[PDB]
């Protein structure tokens, strides 16, 4: 069973329900959606909501 | 911040600072390089702002600060002081010249209505601000956070005379000691989802820092999250 109502589809930012029992994630601006079809990689060089200075 | 602990340098990149007649008297965010989120009791038409991203300590040059100027203030069209002070608390500062974005000064997400209220529902977030770190007490210099749990409803209603409405949520703990504070109002409260940190709340008020019984009183931004994509829009 697989859909967004279930731990959000496995899509690390957005999901939307489709066809045939399957999810499309999504990833918010400056994101794109990894070869993984769930990861949201980073798109721009700075993107929101993001540390990048060490801790 | 009452209870929280010093932030790292760019460890809440969208934090923002607002100055004015009086320096450091409200927190915002970051929600692209010309636009910053904040809550609208802090703001007005006619009162000169400046907007400082990339501060962490107010009182040392740390030479990751950018300072601009406020050139339009847009309070929430149903927000009216004569009313509520803190009804539809929200509003956004056009900045003059753009920020510079880089790992001081980094927007905060904003998701869909549907997922912003997904995320608070997810129910704790982080809180960040150079406001009061005791009640009736001296100002943060070094900017604090807090991690702050939701509250739910009935317990927020049965601890306040004034009425909350369905557009404010609450956070904070049963036995006080944390929380959010006077100065630290406009600033964010964050959801981290898997890594990201997304904008939940706006910070607006409350009766009594960190006093046992009272909790934290916040803006929910999922309702406004239209109004914010469709004024900051480039
Ligand atoms: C941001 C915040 C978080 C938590 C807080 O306890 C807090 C305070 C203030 N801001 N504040 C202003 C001073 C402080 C004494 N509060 C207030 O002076 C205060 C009093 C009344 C209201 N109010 C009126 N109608 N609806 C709400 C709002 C604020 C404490
Ligand atoms: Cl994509
Ligand atoms: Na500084």
């Amino acid at each position: 069973d697989v859909t967004c109502n279930i731990k959000n589809g496995r899509c690390e930012q957005f999901c939307k329900n489709s066809a045939d029992n399957k999810v499309v994630c999504s990833c918010t601006e400056g994101y794109r959606l990894a070869e993984n079809q769930k990861s949201c990689e980073p798109a721009v060089p700075f993107p929101c909501g993001r540390v990048s200075v060490s801790q | 911040v009452v209870g929280g602990e010093d932030a790292k340098p760019g460890q809440f990149p969208w934090q923002v600072v607002l100055n004015g007649k009086v320096d450091a008297f409200c927190g915002g965010s970051i929600v692209n390089e010309k636009w910053i989120v904040t809550a609208a009791h802090c703001v007005e038409t006619g009162v000169k702002i400046t907007v400082v991203a990339g501060e962490h300590n107010i009182e040392e040059t740390e030479h990751t600060e950018q300072k601009r100027n406020v050139i339009r203030i847009i309070p929430h069209h149903n927000y009216n002081a004569a009313i509520n002070k803190y009804n539809h608390d929200i509003a956004l500062l056009e900045l003059d010249e753009p920020l510079v974005l880089n790992s001081y000064v980094t927007p905060i997400c904003i998701a869909d209505k549907e997922y912003t209220n997904i995320f608070l529902k997810f129910g704790s977030g982080y809180v960040s601000g150079w406001g009061r770190v005791f009640h009736k007490g001296a100002s943060a210099l070094v900017l604090q956070y807090l991690r702050v749990p939701l509250v739910d409803r009935a317990t927020c209603l049965r601890s306040t005379k004034f009425t909350i409405y369905n557009n404010m949520f609450c956070a904070g703990f049963h036995e006080g000691g944390r929380d959010s504070c006077q100065g630290d109002s406009g600033g964010p409260h964050v959801t981290e989802v898997e890594g990201t940190s997304f904008l939940t709340g706006i910070i607006s008020w409350g009766e009594e820092c960190a006093m046992k019984g009272k909790y934290g009183i916040y803006t929910k931004v999922s309702r406004y999250v239209n109004w914010i994509k469709e004024k900051t829009k480039l």
